[PDB]
RNA sequence: GGCCGGGAACUCAAAGGAGACUGCCAGUGAUAAACUGGAGGAAGGUGGGGAUGACGUCAAGUCAUCAUGGCCCUUACGACCAGGGCUACACACGUGCUACAAUGGCGCAUACAAAGAGAAGCGACCUCGCGAGAGCAAGCGGACCUCAUAAAGUGCGUCGUAGUCCGGAUUGGAGUCUGCAACUCGACUCCAUGAAGUCGGAAUCGCUAGUAAUCGUGGAUCAGAAUGCCACGGUGAAUACGU
RNA sequence: UCGGGCUCAUAACCCGA
RNA sequence: AUGUUU
C-alpha cells in the first residue's frame, strides 16, 4: 500500500491477468505475490492468493486499491 | 559458515559486481522524478537473486554472520583470538 | 565494617551563612539539582518573615525545637527475639531526624508549590500540628514504653 | 450554539476549552481562531457572541463531533466486511498495528482475567 | 608549499621518522612550517569473547593512531626532493598536496 | 603586571587574568555576573580574595574555555588562588587552608562494560 | 568578526620526563612491624578508576564460530528457488522504557561540556514543503568540513492540583523515506483520538562520592526498524554506632 | 481452587482473588 | 520436615 508516488506490482503476474482477461475468462488463477497492490483491473476475477500451503481465490470490489492480495489471506493461526 | 552456504552468498556477491556495477542507475534515474516513463519500472524484473542489500558479512576467518567488524571483517571469536598473536597492527586491548 | 569516617561537609548558607542549613537544602534537594533547592530552603524563609516576623534564622531553629527527638530504638535480636531497646540520640543525627521528616510531610502537603507546602510545616512545628511535629512526639511513644530495655 | 455542537464548554482559556471540542486537537483548536481573531487564550468571559457564534460558520465546515465519531465507527466496519487481516484483527478484540500478542496487551483487549 | 600528514600506529614510524624528514630538504636550513603532534583519532573496539551466551563478558581494544604535520612552506626545488625521492619510511603514511 | 590564574578543573580550563588594581571581573566578553551568574554560589570567586581584600588591590577580570558550569567558575577558584603568587609567592600559605591550589581531582568515573553506569548493575529477582 | 598581520605568552594539544617512597616529624607500639595525628606538597600511608582472575570445583556452558574422536545421511540429515514462520496467543515470569505531574507541563528568550563519526561517507548552504523530508550543491578522507542546533539549568507568559493546562497507549484517515519489494513484518511525519495510570501487596534490587540520583551527547551492528549494549560529560546527595 | 511470592527445590508459611 | 521431596 504504502508507495509514495507508484506503487509496486509485480510484473509476473500483470503479464498472465491481462494476458488472460481479453480472451474471456477460464480457471482461477493462481497468484503467489501477496506484497502486490491488488489492481482495480483485475476485478472480480477469479484468481487465489496463495497462503504459504495453497491459495485463496478473493475478489476485490470498488473499495481496495492500496490493499494487497496478502490483506485479504490469512498466513498464520490462531484460536 | 558452511560451506554450500558461503558460495551460495558468493553468488549474491558477484551479481552486484554486474548488474549494480552500473545498470544499477540505468533504470534509477528513470526511477525518480527526472522527466519519465514507468515501462522500466514495470518491466524491472532483472535484479531479483541480486539486491545491494542482500549480501550479509560472515567472519572473513570463519564465517559467521554475525558479531562482524567493518574494521576488520572477522567476528568477535577470531579478531580478539588473532589480535592476541598481533595479526593487526596497533590493537592492544584498550583500557582507559 | 571495620573502618571509620568523620562527616561529609559542603558550601554553607549561600549568604546567610549556616553549614548545616545546607542539608536542609540537600536533604530536600532531589535529582541533584541544588540548583533549585536554594530556591526553596531560601525562598522559604523570605515568605515566613510577615508570617513569623524576627530574623528567619531563628524562626527556622524556632520551631525546629519542636520536631527533633532525643530517644529512638534499636531492633536487637536475642536468644531468637529481638527487643527494641531504645536509644538517646545524640545532637548530631538528632537534628537530622527532624530535617527528613520536615522536608518529608511538606511534600505530602498535597496543595500547589512547596515554597508553601515548606513553610506550613515550618511553622506548623511551634504552634504544633502537621505530620511532621506528629512523628516528633510519635517517636516517644516507642520510648519509654519499652524503657524496660535499657 | 454549544461552540459547535453540544455540551458549552465555557469558563476556559479558547483553545484548552475549544479541545473538549470532540475532533479538535492543540492544532485546528488554535488555527481556526486566529481565523476569527479571537484570542487563543483568556477565559470565554471576556469574549463575546460574536466570538462564538461565528466560529461555527467555519467549524461546521469541517466535519466534527456528530458525524465524525460515526464516520470512525464505519470506518471500523468497513475494515472488517472484508477477510482481510487489518479487517479482521479489528473484531478479535486483538490489536492491528504491528504489537506482540506474547505480552504487554491490555489496551486492546483490556485488562486480563487472572 | 607542500604539506605532509603524518599516521601510524606507533611512534616507531613518527618519532626517527618526522625528524629525519625535516633535516632531509633543509641540509643546511629552509623555512618549513615544522614538524608538530596534534591531537589522536582514537577508534575503540569492544568485541564478546566466550561463544554462546555470556554477553557480559567482552575485551576491549583501541588501535591509536598517531600523526604529525611538519609541511614545507618553501618549496625549493633544491631540496623538494631531497625529500620526497629520500621517501622511506617503515610503511607509514603521509599524504601531499596542495 | 599580567599574571596568570590555571582555573581549570572538572573538564574546565580557565584563565585567571589578575591585573594591577581594579577588582572588575570580565570572563567571555561580559562579567562574572554577566554570564553564569544568577545560577549558583558562583560568587566564590571572591572567596579567596577573603585574605587581603582586592578591587583597587588586584584585579579578577577572567575567561574561562571548556567544562560544565559549576565546574568553569568552580575551576577559577583553585586558580585564582595560586594565581595570587604573583602577588606574595608567600601568601599562597593563605588559600589551600581553605580548599583553593589542590585541584579539584574529582572527576567523571569511566563507564564500565557490564554495569548500568559504573557502579550500579541490573536487578535479579530470580536470583 | 582571532577577522589582518603578527606574536609564541595562555588553554590546549602530545612525545620525554618530575613526583609519593612510612620519604621525613611527634606519639603509641618489643626501642618489632605497624598504627595514629603532623608538615610539606596537586597528590598521601596500596591517591582514584582500569587491565590483570592462583592450584581448582560445578563431567558448569559452547560439535551452532571454528577445529576435531566416534557415530550417522549419500536421486539424501545433501542442493537451488518462491512464498510463510522465527514479529503467533485464552496465560505466567525476568531485564527494561514512560508517566501518574507544580522541585510540573506547555509558549518565549537564554546559559554553558566531554568523547567519538565519516569517499557506495558525513553532507553544510539556499529553495520549496505545516511535516517527515525533497531539490541545489559547497566543504571535509578531516585539532581545516559535515555529524553538532547538548540537555537539565536561567529569567518571563501562563496554568491552578482538575485526571487536568498531567500522561501518553490505542485507533482512523492522510503522507515521507530506506529499499525489486515494507499485507503478512519497517522507522518517521500530519491531523484527528486520546489509554491505563493519582505512586503501586507478599516480596524484592541497586548504590559509600563526583558514587547514588537525574539530564542530555556520541559509537558500534548497520540498505532501512534501539526503551538494548558500549562510551562521554553537565549537574549532583543521604548515610554509615556497630557487627 | 487458582495466580504470585519464600527455598537450591518441595510442603508449610506470606499475599491476592 | 524433607529431598528416591513435610
Ligand atoms: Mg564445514
Ligand atoms: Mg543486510
Ligand atoms: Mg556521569
Ligand atoms: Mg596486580
Ligand atoms: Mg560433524
Ligand atoms: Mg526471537
Ligand atoms: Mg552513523
Ligand atoms: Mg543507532
Ligand atoms: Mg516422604
Ligand atoms: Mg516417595
Amino acid at each position: 500500500r504504502s508507495l509514495k508516488k507508484g506503487p509496486f506490482i509485480d510484473l509476473h503476474l500483470l503479464k498472465k491477468v491481462e494476458k488472460a482477461v481479453e480472451s474471456g475468462d477460464k480457471k482461477p488463477l493462481r497468484t503467489w505475490s501477496r506484497r502486490s497492490t491488488i489492481f482495480p483491473n483485475m476485478i472480480g476475477l477469479t484468481i487465489a492468493v496463495h497462503n504459504g500451503r495453497q491459495h485463496v481465490p478473493v475478489f476485490v470490489t470498488d473499495e481496495m486499491v492500496g490493499h494487497k492480495l496478502g490483506e485479504f489471506a490469512p498466513t498464520r493461526t490462531y484460536r | 559458515a558452511k560451506q554450500s552456504m558461503k558460495a551460495r552468498e558468493v553468488k549474491r556477491v558477484a551479481l552486484a559486481d554486474k548488474y549494480f556495477a552500473k545498470r544499477a542507475e540505468l533504470k534509477a534515474i528513470i526511477s525518480d522524478v527526472n522527466a519519465r516513463w514507468n515501462a522500466v519500472l514495470k518491466l524491472q524484473t532483472l535484479p531479483r537473486d541480486s539486491s545491494p542489500s542482500r549480501q550479509r558479512n560472515r567472519c572473513r576467518q570463519t564465517g559467521r554472520p554475525h558479531g562482524f567488524l567493518r574494521k576488520f571483517g572477522l567476528s568477535r571469536i577470531k579478531v580478539r583470538e588473532a589480535a592476541m598473536r598481533g595479526e593487526i597492527p596497533g590493537l592492544k586491548k584498550a583500557s582507559w | 565494617r571495620r573502618r571509620v569516617i568523620g562527616q561529609r561537609k559542603i558550601l554553607p548558607d549561600p549568604k546567610f551563612g549556616s553549614e548545616l542549613l545546607a542539608k536542609f537544602v540537600n536533604i530536600l534537594m532531589v535529582d541533584g539539582k541544588k540548583s533549585t533547592a536554594e530556591s526553596i530552603v531560601y525562598s522559604a524563609l523570605e515568605t515566613l518573615a510577615q508570617r513569623s516576623g524576627k530574623s528567619e534564622l531563628e524562626a527556622f531553629e524556632v520551631a525546629l525545637e519542636n520536631v527533633r527527638p532525643t530517644v529512638e530504638v534499636k531492633s536487637r535480636r536475642v536468644g531468637g527475639s529481638t527487643y527494641q531497646v531504645p536509644v538517646e540520640v545524640r545532637p548530631v543525627r538528632r537534628n537530622a531526624l527532624a530535617m527528613r521528616w520536615i522536608v518529608e510531610a511538606a511534600r505530602k502537603r498535597g496543595d500547589k508549590s512547596m515554597a508553601l507546602r515548606l513553610a506550613n510545616e515550618l511553622s506548623d512545628a511551634a504552634e504544633n500540628k502537621g505530620t511532621a511535629v506528629k512523628k516528633r512526639e510519635d517517636v516517644h511513644r516507642m520510648a519509654e514504653a519499652n524503657k524496660a530495655f535499657a | 450554539a454549544r461552540i459547535a455542537g453540544i455540551n458549552i464548554p465555557d469558563h476556559k482559556h479558547a483553545v484548552i476549552a475549544l479541545t473538549s471540542i470532540y475532533g479538535v486537537g492543540k492544532t485546528r483548536s488554535k488555527a481556526i481562531l486566529a481565523a476569527a481573531g479571537i484570542a487563543e487564550d483568556v477565559k470565554i468571559s471576556e469574549l463575546s457572541e460574536g466570538q462564538i457564534d461565528t466560529l461555527r460558520d467555519e467549524v461546521a465546515k469541517f466535519v466534527v463531533e456528530g458525524d465524525l465519531r460515526r464516520e470512525i465507527s464505519m470506518s471500523i466496519k468497513r475494515l472488517m466486511d472484508l477477510g482481510c487481516y487489518r479487517g479482521l484483527r479489528h473484531r478479535r478484540g486483538l490489536p492491528v498495528r504491528g504489537q506482540r500478542t506474547k505480552t504487554n496487551a491490555r489496551t486492546r483487549k483490556g485488562p486480563r482475567k487472572p | 608549499r607542500i604539506r605532509i600528514r603524518l599516521k601510524a600506529f606507533d611512534h616507531r614510524l613518527i618519532d626517527q621518522a618526522t625528524a629525519e624528514i625535516v633535516e632531509t630538504a633543509k641540509r643546511t636550513g629552509a623555512q618549513v612550517r615544522g614538524p608538530i603532534p596534534l591531537p589522536t583519532r582514537k577508534e575503540r573496539f569492544t568485541v564478546l569473547i566466550s561463544p554462546h551466551v555470556n554477553k557480559d563478558a567482552r575485551d576491549q581494544y583501541e588501535i591509536r593512531t598517531h600523526l604529525r604535520l611538519v609541511d614545507i612552506v618553501e618549496p625549493t626545488e633544491k631540496t623538494v626532493d631531497a625529500l620526497m625521492r629520500l621517501d622511506l619510511a617503515a610503511g607509514v603514511d603521509v599524504q601531499i598536496s596542495l | 603586571n599580567q599574571y596568570y590564574g590555571t582555573g581549570r578543573r572538572k573538564s574546565s580550563a580557565a584563565r585567571v587574568f589578575i591585573k594591577p588594581g581594579n577588582g572588575k571581573i570580565v570572563i567571555n566578553q561580559r562579567s562574572l555576573e554577566q554570564y553564569f551568574g544568577r545560577e549558583t554560589a558562583r560568587m566564590v570567586v571572591r572567596q579567596p580574595l577573603e585574605l587581603v581584600d582586592m578591587v583597587e588591590k588586584l584585579d579578577l577580570y577572567i575567561t574561562v574555555k571548556g567544562g560544565g558550569i559549576s565546574g568553569q567558575a568552580g575551576a577559577i577558584r583553585h586558580g585564582i588562588t595560586r594565581a595570587l603568587m604573583e602577588y606574595d609567592e608567600s601568601l599562597r600559605s593563605e588559600l589551600r587552608k581553605a580548599g583553593f591550589v589542590t585541584r579539584d581531582a574529582r572527576q567523571v568515573e569511566r563507564k564500565k562494560v557490564g554495569l548500568r553506569k559504573a557502579r550500579r548493575r541490573p536487578q535479579f529477582s530470580k536470583r
